[PDB]
């Protein structure tokens, strides 16, 4: 994978199918892609597969299990502090790989499959070069932040917005993903 | 609580393609 | 004369 | 259904590309001229015709989706050809860029009108003409999105 970074989205389930599957915990659907649009009866957000693990934000997945074709799957990692949870990446998904170039120029992939430039202004923050209303970003928690070669730099967590417009975003650097695995 | 369910996906692996005729 | 579209390219490679 | 950002177009004389940015289907004036674009309801005329910039634009056709302009100022461009081939191009200036790996002109033929993308897949410019030395294209000429933005 590399550049230019292009992304597309595909809906696979609807409101009722999601609820039944949520309860049954058995999803026999075909899974493809590196980023999965995820949902609970509460909210919808994203989960990103990095190195065989499907990572998402704790404030969305809480400590719930992921519905798989073999019943619910318990989390592999939970880290309330890092705001991370991770389940084994579903069979069929493709994983991203952590960044290894230290690029300061990141690209956040929204739930609508829009790639938006973000200039890193710290270990867990970056600013939108072209701000957007906070609604553009709703549902995007857990989504990936990539460097020019399409490697994971971090997972979108919260947006630093003011007056209703997101000007910057706070993310979970891929390093926390490592510290969360070792412990 | 209930399980988190995959409701869709976003694919980065794709690359430019001439949309085939239907 | 008229310019006619003979095809289309989807940048993300999104399948039908 | 799937919508395309880049349309492959033709005139009796030639074939090239058009790119949809901001709701307008842009292409090179040296390809389209002042011709109208075909539609199921009859020919639709150019909204913009900037003969100077070698630029023309009609209202975006059907089965198309618009591309977003670049706002990251990257110099790492990527040219999408008429065969959906992607060619890495390093920007040399306002409207010029060098192919990272030169290609024989045939490979770039018929792609004018196509887009020059930044590492985020956003429109940096529109492919105007290939700058080749002895049949080998090693650079490209392009219309910056800002120009399209200005013409609107
Ligand atoms: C992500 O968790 C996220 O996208 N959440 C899913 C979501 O929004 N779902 C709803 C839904 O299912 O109903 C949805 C609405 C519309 C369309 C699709 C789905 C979220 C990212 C938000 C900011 C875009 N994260 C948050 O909500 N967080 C997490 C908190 C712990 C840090 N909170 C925020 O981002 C809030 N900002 C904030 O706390 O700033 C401080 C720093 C940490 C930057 C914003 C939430 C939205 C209103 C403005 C404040
Ligand atoms: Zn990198
Ligand atoms: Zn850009």
């Amino acid at each position: 994978m590399g550049a230019p970074i292009t992304a597309y989205a595909q809906q696979t389930r609807g409101l009722l199918g999601c609820i039944i599957t949520s309860l049954t915990g058995r999803d026999k659907n075909q899974v493809e892609g590196e980023v999965q649009i995820v949902s609970t009866a509460t909210q919808t957000f994203l989960a990103t597969c990095i190195n065989g693990v499907c990572w998402t934000v704790y404030h969305g997945a809480g400590t719930r299990t992921i519905a798989s074709p073999k019943g619910p799957v318990i989390q592999m990692y939970t880290n309330v502090d890092q705001d991370l949870v991770g389940w084994p990446a579903p069979q069929g998904s493709r994983s991203l790989t952590p960044c290894t170039c230290g690029s300061s120029d990141l690209y956040l992939v929204t739930r609508h499959a829009d790639v938006i430039p973000v200039r890193r202004r710290g270990d867990s923050r970056g600013s939108l070069l072209s701000p957007r209303p906070i609604s553009y970003l709703k549902g995007s928690s857990g989504g990936p932040l990539l460097c020019p070669a399409g490697h994971a730099v971090g997972l979108f967590r919260a947006a630093v917005c003011t007056r209703g417009v997101a000007k910057a975003v706070d993310f979970i650097p891929v390093e926390n993903l490592e510290t969360t695995m070792r412990s | 609580k209930g399980s988190v369910v995959i409701v869709g996906r976003i694919v980065l692996s794709g690359k430019p393609a001439i949309i085939p005729k239907k």
